[PDB]
């Protein structure tokens, strides 16, 4: 319950924060030297998928 | 519904390396590792299984479109995020301490960075007791 709850909050916030192009959430991708537009797009897809996974896992535990 | 399709098709094509119109765990994992992530096979399978609507283990373009069109801020998600916060609100007063919130956000689950949590808290509007009203967070993320 607790890990599932934490992960839903965190993935939800990472999706929300990725809408703001100057959010600090963009600074975590340290493998990438310069964040390009096509990186931002793929990151947004991955984050949306991670949120939907976290939503399902919380619905199971709740 | 318009030129969004060309964008989604461009996005889809980034993941589908071999061009067969289908995204596997292996290809999803390739894109994530190139971003410096290190997903397990279990995490890759959960991500596919959430998008894979016909249960054949891979993602075709229509299934990708369905997920890209899914509503993220609807009433059902709002209530689920609110109940996730309520897990850390034992007394049910609608408030979480800023200290408990930062520890949960940084040390459990996905483990946000300190700078990320700083950004969360800055938007949180703390009261004068170190308490965060998390219903404001929920509303802020779903507006
Ligand atoms: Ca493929
Ligand atoms: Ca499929």
């Amino acid at each position: 319950q607790i890990p599932a709850a934490a992960s839903l909050i965190q993935t939800a916030w990472r999706c929300y924060a990725a809408e703001n192009p100057d959010s600090s959430t963009w600074k975590i991708y340290i493998r990438i030297s310069q964040l390009r537009e096509h990186h931002r797009a793929t990151i947004k897809v991955i984050r949306r998928m991670q949120y939907f996974v976290a939503k399902k896992k919380f619905q199971q535990a709740r | 519904t318009e030129e969004q399709i060309a964008e989604f098709k461009e996005a889809f094509s980034l993941f589908d390396k071999d061009g067969d119109g289908t995204i596997t765990t292996k290809e999803l994992g390739t894109v994530m590792r190139s971003l410096g992530q290190n997903p397990t096979e279990a995490e890759l399978q959960d991500m596919i299984n959430e998008v894979d609507a016909d249960g054949n283990g891979t993602i075709d373009f229509p299934e990708f479109l369905t997920m890209m069109a899914r509503k993220m801020k609807d009433t059902d998600s709002e209530e689920e995020i609110r109940e996730a916060f309520r897990v850390f609100d034992k007394d049910g007063n609608g408030y979480i301490s800023a200290a408990e919130l930062r520890h949960v956000m940084t040390n459990l689950g996905e483990k946000l960075t300190d700078e990320e949590v700083d950004e969360m808290i800055r938007e949180a509007d703390i009261d004068g007791h170190g308490q965060v009203n998390y219903e404001e967070f929920v509303q802020m993320m779903t507006a």
